[PDB]
């Protein structure tokens, strides 16, 4: 499978992968916070 | 051929195509009024209107401005074409009509109408060379010649101006 | 441009990093499931 | 990063920079001076609790309208 | 047909878009790619104008009136009978006027001329675009454009002026008028001087540059020169249209009171407040 | 019949024809879209018994 | 320019292209007439 | 049929075609966007039976 | 200009481009029809 | 019958066929979902009361 | 009868015949769906009461 | 364009495809008639 | 460019195979759909 | 497909494309910001069932 | 069938396929979330 | 990236900086003109007190 | 220009292997999804 | 002008950039659709 | 794995890492102060009645 | 004028500056969000 | 023209002057916030 | 320019060392935070 990387640049590849992971993770967290009611239960626990 | 051009095709509105070198033949934007009177333009008192400035000591550069005589002329391909030897002045409405350039390669002096020249910073600073955007330094060698070098006919004025006018279309043509 | 022998070494780390990332995420999901199961 | 000055003429950059900062400073001061809350020449001595605040909403009587009826 | 000197000049080249494909003439007219787009927009726009006349109350040339939409439609395209037709014609007009300027640039390039004529005409396009695009957009409705009708657009000009109670007091309008009036004087002056040296009284030699320079100096107290009078005429005529564009775009988007009370700043200068 | 293409350049008759058809097609659509009966974007789903029909005023 | 042969060849495409276009328009009118007749 | 590209240099035709389609597409969208039935930015979520009809 | 061989090569892409565009538009219309028919 | 392909680039053919199939399949599904009342019964099965 | 095909390119022939058939078939089906009350009877079979 | 020999081969397939199409259409109509007769 | 008669001859073999495979899969799909919700 | 870049200077096309997309993006944002339903700077915090809807058929 | 890939660039293929899969999968999930009433039942489980 | 060989960085830098400045000013003045984000007058309001458009 | 027949041959075997792997993983996804919420 | 090999590699970056942008835009539509769907 | 740094400038790496860390840390604190009710409980502990 | 080595080193700081700007903007947005959310 | 010898010294003045200005502005905002805060 | 493998090998060792140091400090921070206000 390695020869797929031939003619690519490792610093482009890691920039593309890194930007995808950052985007995907952030999207997944804001989504998950909406469904799971967390940190909303955390906020309510210590709210005055 | 004696014909300077032929039609592109047989349809009514079609363009013409030059046979030879259009800058030299005078076709398209390089053409001139070929019927124009071959005599000098005259002042109200009947003297020749356009003359080299050495021929009339009444004329001088305005004391703030650079005298261009001596400066190098830079053609469209960024080569030196020559240096300014003399200025020609209009004696009816006092202005510089033509610069006169001694060619750097070869020996001939040719006229160069102002308004085809420009200063590197449009006069504001750094006035140490002249730019001729319209023609290459090789094409300077074929600029039409005045039959005397103290006087210019209306026909010669047209031919010279037409040669530089053609340059933007034809200077880099194959 | 990356060459074939470089691509082997790049691929070796790339696979290793991917597997490490997946393993960490798998533990994260196991924890999340035990905390708040979603099916 | 100093090679940026090989690209851009330092003598000219200073004139451009000061000109930008002077315009921006004047724009922000005149925006603030035109506001209610920061019209400091007339009201600068008011305490922070006494300075104007924009409304949480405007209000009206049901028959009043700010604009004439049209189409 | 061709002028007796013309054939020499009809070369290929100087086009902007179409290459050699449209680089031909039709009678006197040069075509080119923007000739094709011109005639398209001219034909579409004119036939939609004729349709607007047909669905209107009369065929009387003076009374035809294709009006813009009501202001309630905002920046949307209204129903065609309710003023959407005016909006389509306005797009056709912009296409035609832009195509005309670019076609002129191709003609000037083919003749080895400077681009002065296309750019001068740009001053007129700017004023039109201000009236039907920029000012309506800043006011937030296409319905602020003027109606297409030989006298109905004069009713619009009338009512827009009186929206500001006394439009003569608009300071940019005063400048624009001064340019228009000075232009017309300058045109009469330059036209007369050229004609009177080239047509002296019977039995008199043809005049000279020196004579028109002498006379012009007696008229204004300075000599403008041959290039200077053409620079002046271009400056005055185009400056008139640019100041016209300014005077209408400030009316409404930027000033909304009567124009007389704009002058309150002058009465309140601190040297005499 | 083909000698028409010796009289006129086909490359620019074809441009003139395509342009003419484009203008005519757009004109007819805008005319119909201006009408009430054929305002098809707003009323195209009406059946022919519900479609508008224009009449003159009753001459009572 | 072009020969009679080239003219005759072009004319064949032009005639068939015109008639093809007129056929497509004929079917469009048949559909329009079935949806909402104008007479 | 390919000979149309000998009459018309295709590099130009693509640019004219793309331009024409771009303007045409925009005009159709703006016509629809400000109709009553198809002003989808405001009413796109209405079901087909709830959507306006231009009955006289 | 281009040769007739180049014209035949270019014309192949122009067909598939046009076909792909017509395909996408056909789906777009049937989606629009399914959502809010115009007849 | 295979001689039909001789003028043709195989990617041009696969592009045309691939485009056609995607168009037809999507039209057929959008149509079928309207006629068969599915996924509407699926959505009704799991909808919240 | 074959001689009618002389001086024609078979791919434009098939492209024309193919375009005709796609047109004719779609016209005929959409017409037929109006006259035969199908798939409207299909939809009524499975529609939610 | 096609020669007389090419036309001969093309015609043989064009005839066969047409006959196959008509045969399939005949079955389709026979089924449609059995399902919902239209006269 | 294009295809030689040899290339076309084997390209056709794959085309026939792909077409028949596709129609077979579609046939199963229709049998299932008919058994689920028949339409005539 | 790449021979399209033999037909056109890519250094021009990229300027033309970025210009087109920038204008298109700006127009679409303005169209939405001018709407009632998607005037998100004033009303973006409303829930989807709270957001405006244009008029139904009578 | 492998001969179909001749004259192609591997990365253009993997770009096209990768983008198709992203688009298709996003469409499928948005559709499936609507039909299956999930994560809506998940959100209802933990909401307060 | 080799993109800086196509386009003069000495030009793109100025064009980018000018674009960002125009965009940034437009967004600030759009927000300053809004009701909800007219921060110079109403910035001290809490998020539950700040204006909201009609439901 | 572009891949040779050598490259295409081994590329194809990978392309097929990847696609098969995807179909396997998606099959498990559907088996679990059907166990969770049947849709017919 | 352009060499063919330069055009080929540019085409690869150009396609990859185009499809990358479309992927980012498709995620933006997923987020917008979840916030406030338009159908 | 150190070969990932090949041909990079460490000042660029430390600038990139440093700016990232400042961004992440500030965001995490601004977020945490909302959820945990701190410093809000600190302020309430010393506020004047 | 330009060189590949100038392009490389220019790209380095350009990417660095872009990240730095995007970091600051991200903090500014999350401050603004915490003060007055827009969704 | 500009030299590396000029440029590195000039960068020292620019950066220090910029940071000095930003520090003075920071104190001005400290004073303004103390007098009439805007959030 | 940019780092040669010997330079990268020094740089990597310090970078790993700093990352470990940072993560260690942050681990203590979270242990304290958890003991103060548990968030699950
Ligand atoms: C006449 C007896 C009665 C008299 C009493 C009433 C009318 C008094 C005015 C009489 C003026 C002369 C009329 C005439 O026959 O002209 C022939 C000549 C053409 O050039 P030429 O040199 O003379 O001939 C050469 C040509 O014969 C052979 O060459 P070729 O074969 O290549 O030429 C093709 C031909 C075909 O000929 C035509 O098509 C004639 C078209 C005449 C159109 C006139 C329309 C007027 C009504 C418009 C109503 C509006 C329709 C929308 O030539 C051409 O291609 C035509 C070139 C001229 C294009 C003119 C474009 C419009 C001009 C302005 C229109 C008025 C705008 C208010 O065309 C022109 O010169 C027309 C333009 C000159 C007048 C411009 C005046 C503008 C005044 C504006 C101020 C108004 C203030 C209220
Ligand atoms: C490739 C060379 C020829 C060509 C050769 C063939 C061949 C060979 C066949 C057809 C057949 C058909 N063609 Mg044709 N066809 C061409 C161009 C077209 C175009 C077009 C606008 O370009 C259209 C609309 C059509 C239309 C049609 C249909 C009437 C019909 C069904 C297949 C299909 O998918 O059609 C819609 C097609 C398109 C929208 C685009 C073109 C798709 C590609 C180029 C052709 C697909 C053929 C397919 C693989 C055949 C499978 C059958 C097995 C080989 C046994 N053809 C080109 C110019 N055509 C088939 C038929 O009627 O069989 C009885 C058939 O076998
Ligand atoms: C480098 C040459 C190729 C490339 C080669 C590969 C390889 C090799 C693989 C993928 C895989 C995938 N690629 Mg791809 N891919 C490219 C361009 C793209 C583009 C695009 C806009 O151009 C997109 C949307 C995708 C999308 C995808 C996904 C369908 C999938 C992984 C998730 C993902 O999106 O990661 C985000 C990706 C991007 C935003 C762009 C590409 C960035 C790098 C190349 C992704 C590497 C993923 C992963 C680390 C590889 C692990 C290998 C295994 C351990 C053996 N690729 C470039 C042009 N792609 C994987 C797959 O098939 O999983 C099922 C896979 O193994
Ligand atoms: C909520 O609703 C919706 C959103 C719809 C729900 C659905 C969401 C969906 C569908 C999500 C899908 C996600 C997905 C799909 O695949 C996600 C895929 C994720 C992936 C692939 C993650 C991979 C991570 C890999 C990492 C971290 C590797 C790091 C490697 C490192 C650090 C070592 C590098 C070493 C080098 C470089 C040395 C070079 C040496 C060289 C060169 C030498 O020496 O020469
Ligand atoms: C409101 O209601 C109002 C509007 C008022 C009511 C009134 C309406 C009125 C008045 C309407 C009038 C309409 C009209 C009047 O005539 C309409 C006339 C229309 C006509 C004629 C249309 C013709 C169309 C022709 C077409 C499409 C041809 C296409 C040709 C093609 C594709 C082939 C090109 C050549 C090739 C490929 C060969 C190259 C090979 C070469 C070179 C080689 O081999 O060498
Ligand atoms: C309000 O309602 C109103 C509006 C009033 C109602 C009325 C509306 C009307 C009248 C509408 C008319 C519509 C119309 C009429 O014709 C519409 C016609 C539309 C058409 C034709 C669309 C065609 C699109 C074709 C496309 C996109 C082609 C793309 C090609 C591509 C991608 C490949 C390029 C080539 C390559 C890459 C190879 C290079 C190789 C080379 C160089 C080599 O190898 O050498
Ligand atoms: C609802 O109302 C309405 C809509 C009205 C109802 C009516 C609908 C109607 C009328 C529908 C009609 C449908 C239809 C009619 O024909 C549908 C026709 C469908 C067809 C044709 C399907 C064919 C599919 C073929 C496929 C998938 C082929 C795949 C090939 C593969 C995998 C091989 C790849 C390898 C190759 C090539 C080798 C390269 C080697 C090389 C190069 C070498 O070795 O050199
Ligand atoms: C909801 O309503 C509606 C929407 C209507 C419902 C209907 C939906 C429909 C109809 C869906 C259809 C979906 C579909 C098809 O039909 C979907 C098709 C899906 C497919 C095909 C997926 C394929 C995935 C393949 C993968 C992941 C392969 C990865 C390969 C890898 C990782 C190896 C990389 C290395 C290589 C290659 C070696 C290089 C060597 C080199 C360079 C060398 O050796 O030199
Ligand atoms: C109404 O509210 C709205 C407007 C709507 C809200 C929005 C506002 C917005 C968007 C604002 C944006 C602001 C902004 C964004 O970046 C602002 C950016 C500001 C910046 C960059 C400031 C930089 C200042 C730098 C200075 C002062 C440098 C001074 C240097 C000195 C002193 C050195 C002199 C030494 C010399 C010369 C010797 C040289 C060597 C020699 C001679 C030798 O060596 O010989
Ligand atoms: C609340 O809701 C949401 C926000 C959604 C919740 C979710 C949040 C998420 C997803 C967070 C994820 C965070 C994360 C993920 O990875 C965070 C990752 C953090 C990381 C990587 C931290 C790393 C720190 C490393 C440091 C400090 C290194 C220091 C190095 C030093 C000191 C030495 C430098 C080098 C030297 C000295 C050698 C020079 C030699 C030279 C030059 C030579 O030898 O030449
Ligand atoms: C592009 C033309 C319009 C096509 C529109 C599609 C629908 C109409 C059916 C087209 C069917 C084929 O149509 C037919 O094509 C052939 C070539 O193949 C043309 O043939 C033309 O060129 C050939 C050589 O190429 C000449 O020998 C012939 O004298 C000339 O007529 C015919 O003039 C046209 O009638
Ligand atoms: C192409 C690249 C990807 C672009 C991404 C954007 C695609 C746009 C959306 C396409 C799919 C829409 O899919 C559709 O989502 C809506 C969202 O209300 C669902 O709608 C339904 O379920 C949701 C969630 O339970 C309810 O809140 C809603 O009231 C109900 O109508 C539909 O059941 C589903 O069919
Ligand atoms: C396009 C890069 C910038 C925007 C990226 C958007 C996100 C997607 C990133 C995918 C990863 C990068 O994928 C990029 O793909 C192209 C073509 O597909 C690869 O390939 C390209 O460049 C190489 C090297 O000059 C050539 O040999 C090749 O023919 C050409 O296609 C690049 O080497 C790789 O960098």
């Amino acid at each position: 499978m390695h020869r797929i990387w031939m003619g690519t640049d490792p610093h482009i590849i890691m920039s593309a992968l890194g930007s995808f992971l950052v985007g995907a993770v952030l999207v997944m967290h804001i989504w998950a916070y909406g469904q799971f009611n967390w940190p909303a239960t955390l906020k309510a626990k210590y709210a005055t | 051929s004696d014909v300077k051009f032929v039609p592109a095709d047989n349809y009514n509105g079609s363009p013409i195509i030059p046979t030879g070198n259009p800058m030299i033949d005078g076709v398209g934007p390089a053409s001139w009024a070929e019927d124009r009177r071959d005599e000098p333009d005259l002042t109200y008192h009947g003297s020749h209107k356009i003359v080299p400035m050495r021929l009339d000591p009444t004329f001088s550069i305005a004391k703030g401005d650079p005298d261009p005589r001596g400066l190098p002329v830079i053609a469209a391909d960024k080569q030196v074409a020559g240096t300014v030897v003399e200025l020609w002045v209009n004696r009816s409405e006092p202005q510089v009509s033509y610069y006169e350039v001694q060619l750097a390669s070869g020996e001939r002096r040719v006229l160069l109408p102002t308004g085809y020249v420009q200063w590197p910073n449009f006069g504001l600073w750094g006035n140490d060379k002249l730019l001729v955007k319209s023609i290459t330094a090789a094409q300077f060698a074929n600029v039409p010649a005045t039959k005397r070098d103290d006087q210019i006919t209306l026909l010669e004025e047209d031919k010279i101006c037409a040669y530089y006018a053609g340059g933007h279309m034809y200077a880099f043509a194959e | 441009g990356m060459t074939e022998e470089e691509a082997r070494r790049f691929h070796g780390y790339m696979v290793t990093g991917t597997l490490g990332y997946v393993v960490v995420a798998s533990v994260a999901h196991f924890l999340a499931w035990s905390w708040r199961p979603w099916f | 990063m100093h090679r940026i000055w090989l690209m851009y003429d330092p003598r000219r950059v200073m004139v451009a920079l000061v000109g930008f900062l002077a315009v921006l400073a004047l724009v922000i001061h005149f925006v603030l001076l035109s506001s209610q809350r920061y019209s400091w020449i007339e009201n600068g001595t008011l305490g922070a609790d006494q300075a104007p605040v924009g409304a949480s909403a405007p209000a009206a009587a049901a028959e009043m309208s700010p604009l004439p009826p049209g189409r | 047909a061709m002028l007796s000197f013309e054939k020499k000049y009809r070369v290929r080249g100087g086009t902007l878009i179409g290459g050699d494909l449209f680089d031909f003439w039709f009678g006197p007219f040069y075509v080119g790619f923007f000739g094709v787009t011109t005639i398209f927009f001219v034909t579409l726009g004119t036939l939609l104008c004729v349709w607007g006349a047909a669905m209107g109350p009369t065929w009387n040339l003076w009374q035809i009136n294709i009006a813009p939409p009501d202001l309630k439609y905002g920046l949307g395209l209204a129903p065609l009978r309710e003023g959407g037709l005016w909006q389509i014609i306005t797009l056709c007009a912009l296409g035609a006027f832009g195509s005309w300027a670019l076609r002129q640039a191709e003609i000037a390039r083919k003749l080895g001329m400077g681009m002065h004529i296309p750019w001068a005409y740009g001053g007129a396009i700017l004023a039109y675009t201000t009236l039907v695009v920029i000012r309506p957009f800043l006011l937030g409705a296409w319905g602020h454009g003027f109606p297409y009708g030989i006298f109905s657009h004069l009713d619009w000009v009338s009512n827009v002026g009186y929206q500001y109670l006394h439009f003569h007091y608009n300071p940019a309008h005063m400048i624009a008028v001064t340019f228009f009036f000075t232009n017309c004087l300058a045109l009469a002056m330059h036209g007369s001087l050229i004609l009177s040296v080239t047509n002296p009284p019977k039995g008199t030699p043809t005049g000279t540059s020196e004579q028109e320079n002498v006379f012009f100096r007696d008229l204004l107290g300075y000599s403008i020169g041959a290039i200077g009078i053409h620079r002046l005429g271009l400056f005055l005529a185009v400056g008139a249209a640019v100041w016209s564009a300014i005077c209408i775009v400030i009316s409404g988007p930027f000033w909304t009171q009567g124009w007389p009370e704009w002058w309150n700043w002058w009465l309140n200068l601190p040297i005499w407040k």
